[PDB]
């Protein structure tokens, strides 16, 4: 019935892990800053019309526990009726929050919804919450648990992606992220983080290494080198040995960050004088084998295209999370994606992958790039741990 | 109701209360030589525990002792092997009653000491672990451990729960539980399983009561209280919620899966789960969790497979099931080994290690010395790691006498030939020593295929000629295949049988047929893999199917060890063994693959190139040209089909050996296949695998046949079951 | 808004108590897997590939309940790897929010068939195990004026004037109506007994129930610094807070899980599923965070306003018995007839497994509507922090 429109999509800069700028900042303070920025953009916004606040958080413990969304509603002084709910679908929590927000708008039982994610990995490292598939031997032994990093090396081993092949893509992401910053693409969407006195804490993505050379990427050591290698090959028996191609320079960065997206119906936006920037065309979820794990995007992207009656040639921009270099190359190989349509402003390898917020970050990144290019459609998708996948198609308005 | 009894049996425990009030529970089961956890024991300990609670006001301490040579070891295996899935309730309540007795004895508020006089294995060690102090007599033969995992079970009498509370999850699993390691009393005290030692069994009870007296004096409040029943208890290595352990904890199921290579052994998986889930809750809840995993294993089929092979079948072999009746013992004074290859050198080592005097002959004194160097380098490894003394190693090597003169075989009464696999060569080697050795001397041959009846014609005393088949490495392989030629006397069998036990190995008696049982059955295993390689299956999937089936060595890797040129010779020998016998041969599909590799100069590791590649001697990766040679990848059958094909081929060929009279018992077939050619222990043997087959079709011999026919339709008629397996 | 969302199955485990509970030895993942294995047992020929998501509520997603317990449920139960799995946390209403999110997913037309429910093993993962921002940030705690849910319930009883007898009277009523519901066999086909890997029984009944409760025994209990002063700093017109709430008139700390199967008319007809109820409307609202528990009053009005119905049109009301004063206030504000409110007992008698309570009391009404052959029922829960969630179902 209804249609879901994106009116605002902002995010914090991504501060790195070691000696990072956002380490002193609580993850709640990151989300509050984005709420305070949305107020600046629309001071006469009736926050009573905001019926829910949905935040993704993969490690929802410590500073990120106790429904961090609800704490963002109370600490920011938003109306107590504005809801507040945390969810965790691993690496897609940020996008699943946006998709769930849109599906609540289309159902006619929600008017205007905030969505996004937060993940201070320097304060709450991944795995802090525990988990059954890791810390329970009965189910770990049965589901053949293997970390995401080894499934990425297996993808490169099967698909024949050399160490040079993945490092060649890592340089591409580093270059295209520096160009996007220098070109001013992120200026209106990256809200710098400040303290309680207004002093600047961070204004740029720290994890970027823009002076990266292909010779320096080859100096790095395969960092992801238990019995997970043997556990993986027990499932993929036709593979003899796993070529560990991924290093810290061609894998996603471990950073802190947060993202927010305002989603509502055309009536809700017209009621508050908001200009829609994009429209959620369709969503979809689907995955693949949990051992290789990171092959979930391909069926989910195919499904979201069949649902909206579109094909690859109808999409102007593709945006897949750069969790690992081989994942994107495998994705580009399957759907035959043009090289200039894929992660055009860099990705997680350069700027970082704050688990809970990455889905909403790359989502807003495509909204800002469709408008800058005056293009029509964009597809966002991410690989997920445990073998899942989510995909979303947006249309510029 | 909830009690110390389950639901007529004799008494097992003698009761004695002294003047000081120390109760001595002396276990002495009158229905056997060893204290065993049976229905009689449970009822006996139940009465004793009820009495310990009733007379608590006049009891100051408890001592748990045994009147046998052993402290306590084993259970009613004749009963647990008959537990069905519907019996899971009774199995759960039995171990829960057992642990309820120990938990009451443990939380008695007064110290309880275990006077371990002898072997305290599994259930026996589980009793001592319920005590607050363990004292062991440092005597020969004494062992301590929890070897329930080797029978497909787990320590369900508090063994898993307490060892985790004492050592932490990682140490208790890796060192004690996962492999059921048996410890000598010295190593037992060293790792913390025993608290102190004594030199003789007489000092135990006086020292046990002395410790009780001193404990009540020095530590009054802490008396009769285990570490985990005190406030502020800290589990070693931390709990699963402890951040230090929680970082490495996800690697425990994957490292375990790496060691088992994916084999379907459900016992170590259950032990690890019960250990972790037990450390997440209190002691009582942990033991109840331990019970549910124990009931899971006992009702399973694998536990029956291993209880059949590693308890009943192995004891029937060691009792003399295949040793002829009536024949008596004959000593062995001097062993003469012809040949100093890896077989002859290992044979000389395992014999001298048993205390036998060895004469190691070869055609040159240089070669016989190189053969003894095998024993020297083996003792060097054993001295660097410190598992023997400098003096016992000198006496061992001094018992080996290298030589090249056939006159040094004088005074030899046990001959073991290990020359090349050729009949006329063996006729000459035996022909020039048979008159030098004693007139009663055993003339044994270490041949793998050539029939013993033919080799025996080279000597005059053919009733003393016999096949003594070893396996390399001889210092580690536990089986000796004794082949009975149609002239070999029953006395010759018994002497080789007793010699096999004397050197610490397990024997099987086999009647003389070409290929015997081990070499013939392991050939069908190797041939199925080479057939799969020719069919176009990926080589990595073949080696995976072997390792995941439970085999110690993948089939293609073993095919390089066995040398592919030898496989060609065996195929020729089996062809003319029935072609020149009036019929035609059915060439196995592997024969074409063997010859293609031979044509390409890749005969195996001995050549330096086979299915794998070898650099610096060490194996290093599959040959890259292998995939293009056999069109690998064109055929992608299910992995369970590859696994079942290799297991079924050996199972069916084993059935042939029983039908042909090659083997005389399934116990020899099971243990022989497990210890001789490395058949997966979870199967319980290639003969037990038939009755214990469990797949999608079901469980039983009829399920095996239906699955064998399913394989026969899609892969070849060699999988068609024999008539003996039908109705 | 197009696709109608129907409830095809709605089951739950028995609620095991906290102290010496029967479910303390059961990992919360096994409680959910048990319910998944029951749904398969009731529909063996169901193509599980049609299931597109599994949404589970969990208020303490840490320890055994971390790492997307919903995803582990899919993988441990051998469900199709495409069935997803996501954990959400909206405090007490997480179980109902998981159902509403599932129904809203079906209404959006981008999902066909979804499992939704919750899990919470409070005996293993106690409340507060996950930490929280409003406890580890004294600046935030100081600003939001944090008050525990219990003191807010005492404050509600102080304002509205519910005596210690008034709240213990409702506690006796819930205990009675719960024991009657069990004796009548109302829960016979909806409470799936928990069993071990050997099939042995672990629990087949809500063992937190005290059916022999008496007026005198409740009056003998005792009520369970700073938070009182903090609450009165916001509600400055109140002199003293009357502490009427004890362990006998508050919700029970238990272990439990629930599962609801929600899908479209096409998904049910394609798999041969008989729809048992229909999701009519949902709504989210709330009230003051210090009183913390007056949230379900504006949530029930907004869901009735969205469905075009009034209080008179609803046959059955089901409000979570988090605290007795919360129910009595909810009853008084809207004049809910005493024979229409939690007619089969509630959390005071049977327990309150946080992440699963929403999906439990939802399935309770799906079964009671069919028994009485009634049409409409309303399910709502108060939430920590001052939120509220409500849902209307109609029998099919
Ligand atoms: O009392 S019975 O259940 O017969 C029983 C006794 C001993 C063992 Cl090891 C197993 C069962
Ligand atoms: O039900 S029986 O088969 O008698 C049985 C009971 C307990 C054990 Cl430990 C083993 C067997
Ligand atoms: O302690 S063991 O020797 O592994 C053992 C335990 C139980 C039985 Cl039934 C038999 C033997």
């Amino acid at each position: 019935s209804e249609e879901a429109f994106i009116y605002e999509a902002i995010r914090t800069p991504r501060g790195k892990q070691k000696n990072g700028s956002l380490h002193e900042v609580k993850p709640l303070s990151l989300v509050v800053g984005l709420i305070d920025e949305l107020r600046k953009r629309h001071p006469d916004l009736d926050e009573n019309l905001i019926s829910d606040v949905i935040l993704g958080c993969v490690s929802p413990v410590g500073d990120q526990g106790g429904d961090i969304a609800r704490a963002a509603v109370l600490a920011s002084g938003m109306p107590v009726t504005s809801g507040g709910v945390q969810l965790n679908r691993f690496c897609a929590s940020g996008l699943e929050a946006v998709n769930t927000a849109a599906q609540k708008v289309r159902s006619g039982w929600d008017d205007l919804v905030l969505a996004g994610g937060v993940e201070s990995m320097s304060r709450v490292p991944m795995g802090s919450d525990g988990g059954a598939m890791g810390l329970d031997p009965a189910t770990n032994y049965d589901v053949m648990f293997v970390p995401q990093s080894i499934g990425a090396d297996l993808i490169a081993t099967i698909e024949g992606f050399s160490r040079e092949d993945v490092d060649a893509y890592a340089l591409r992401s580093q270059q295209k992220a520096a160009e996007a910053w220098s070109g001013g693409y992120f200026a209106k969407s990256v809200v710098p983080v400040r303290d309680q006195n207004g002093l600047l804490i961070l204004d740029h993505d720290e994890h970027m290494r823009p002076d990266t050379t292909k010779e320096g990427l080859a100096k790095l050591k395969p960092a992801f080198e238990g019995g997970f290698d043997d556990v993986a090959l027990q499932k993929y028996h036709w593979v003899e040995k796993i070529n560990h191609v991924h290093t810290g320079g061609n894998s996603s960065g471990i950073v802190d960050g947060a993202a927010l997206v305002m989603i509502g119906s055309a009536a809700a936006g017209k009621l508050q004088g908001l200009t829609p920037r994009a429209r959620i065309v369709a969503t979809a979820t689907s995955g693949a084998d949990p051992v290789i794990m990171l092959t979930g995007p391909t069926p989910a992207t195919r499904k979201v295209l069949d649902r909206a009656g579109l094909t690859v040639d109808d999409i102007d921009l593709f945006e897949l999370n750069e969790a690992f270099a081989s994942v994107v190359l495998k994705f580009q190989k399957d759907l035959n994606i043009p090289d200039e349509k894929l992660n055009v402003n860099g990705g997680a390898i350069a700027m970082g992958h704050p688990l809970g917020a990455t889905g909403a970050m790359i989502l807003g990144t495509m909204v800002d790039e469709l408008e800058r290019r005056n293009a029509r459609r964009a597809l966002i998708t991410l690989c997920i741990g445990g073998g899942m996948g989510v995909a979303t198609i947006i249309e510029r308005v | 109701g909830s009690s110390h009894h389950h639901h007529m049996p004799d008494n097992t425990i003698q009761w004695d209360k002294d003047a000081d009030g120390i109760v001595t529970l002396t276990m002495d089961d009158p229905s056997g030589s060893t204290n065993v956890m049976n229905e009689a024991y449970i009822e006996s300990m139940g009465k004793a525990v009820d009495r310990l609670v009733a007379e608590k006001d006049s009891i100051t301490g408890v001592v748990v002792a045994s009147a046998k040579k052993t402290f306590f070891a084993g259970g009613d295996v004749k009963t647990m092997i008959q537990a069905r899935p519907e019996d899971a309730g009774d199995v759960f309540n039995t171990v829960e009653t057992i642990k309820r007795q120990l938990r009451t004895l443990e939380t008695l508020g007064k110290p309880v000491v275990a006077a371990i006089n002898g072997a305290a294995l599994g259930g026996g060690l589980e009793i001592a672990l319920a005590c607050h102090h363990r004292i062991a007599a440092d005597v020969k033969g004494s062992q301590l451990g929890l070897p329930e995992v080797t029978l497909g079970l787990l320590p369900g009498g508090g063994g898993v729960t307490r060892t985790v509370r004492m050592f932490g999850i990682q140490n208790a699993f890796v060192s004690v539980l996962a492999q059921g390691t048996r410890f000598k009393p010295a190593k037992a005290k060293e790792i913390g399983l025993v608290d102190e030692l004594v030199a003789t069994v007489e000092e135990l009870v006086p020292a046990a009561k002395a410790w009780i007296k001193e404990e009540l004096k020095a530590n009054p409040d802490g008396a009769g209280v285990q570490p985990w029943d005190k406030k502020g208890y800290k589990m070693p290595g931390g709990t699963p919620s402890s951040p230090g352990l929680a970082a490495i904890l996800p690697s425990f199921p994957s490292n375990l899966r790496k060691q088992l290579k994916g084999a379907p052994m459900p016992a170590p998986r259950a032990i690890l789960a019960a250990a972790v889930e037990g450390a997440q809750v209190d002691f009582d809840t942990a033991s109840r969790i331990e019970s549910r995993y124990f009931a899971s294993l006992v009702t399973g089929q694998v536990a029956k497979n291993m209880m059949q092979a590693f308890f009943f079948d192995l004891q029937a072999i060691n009792a003399g099931g295949s040793r002829p009746e009536g024949i008596g013992k004959t000593p062995i004074k001097r062993i003469g080994v012809l040949g100093a290859g890896m077989m002859g050198a290992g044979i000389a080592y395992v014999s001298a290690k048993a205390g036998y005097e060895v004469v190691l002959k070869d055609v040159s004194l240089e070669a016989a010395a190189k053969g003894k160097g095998y024993s020297e380098k083996l003792e060097a490894k054993a001295l660097e790691r410190g598992r023997t003394t400098q003096e016992r190693s000198d006496a061992l090597l001094a018992r080996i006498t290298p030589t090249a003169d056939a006159a040094d075989f004088k005074g030899v009464d046990f001959v073991i030939e290990a020359v090349f696999e050729n009949q006329e060569l063996k006729h000459k080697v035996f022909g020039e020593i048979e008159d030098i050795v004693e007139p009663n001397a055993i003339l044994g041959s270490n041949t793998s295929t050539l029939p013993i009846t033919g080799l025996a014609t080279g000597v005059k005393r053919q009733e003393d000629f016999i096949g003594i088949h070893f396996f390399s490495p001889v210092d580690k392989m536990p089986l000796v295949e004794i082949i009975k030629g149609e002239k070999t006397s029953d006395e010759a069998l018994a002497r080789v049988f007793d010699y096999t036990l004397a050197i610490g190995k397990t024997p099987i008696v086999v009647n003389d047929s070409r290929g015997f049982f081990t070499s013939r059955v392991i050939g069908t295993f190797v041939n199925e893999a080479l057939a799969m390689l020719g069919e176009g299956v990926e080589p990595a999937s073949i080696e995976q199917a072997g390792s995941q089936a439970g085999y110690p060595a993948p089939p293609l890797q073993l095919s390089d060890e066995l040398n592919l040129e030898l496989m060609h010779k065996i195929a020729v020998a089996t062809r003319k063994g029935v072609e020149d016998a009036g019929g035609t041969y059915q060439p196995h599909p592997a024969e074409a693959v063997v010859e293609k590799m031979i044509e390409l100069g890749r005969s195996g590791r001995l050549k330096g190139a086979g299915f794998y590649e070898y650099a610096d001697g060490k194996r290093s990766g599959l040959w890259p040209g292998l995939r293009e040679t056999f069109k690998s990848g064109s055929s992608q059958p299910p992995l369970q089909d590859m696994i079942d094909r290799m297991l079924f081929a050996e199972a069916l060929e084993t059935q042939k050996c029983l039908d042909e009279g090659v083997l005389t018992s399934t116990a020899d077939a099971n243990i022989g296949s497990i210890m001789g050619i490395g058949f997966p222990p979870w199967t319980g043997g290639s003969a037990q695998f038939i009755v214990g087959y469990s797949g999608p079709a079901g469980t039983g011999k009829a399920a095996f046949v239906a699955r064998a026919r399913e394989l026969a339709a899609a892969y070849g008629d060699r999988f068609l079951p024999p008539e003996s397996l039908l109705s």
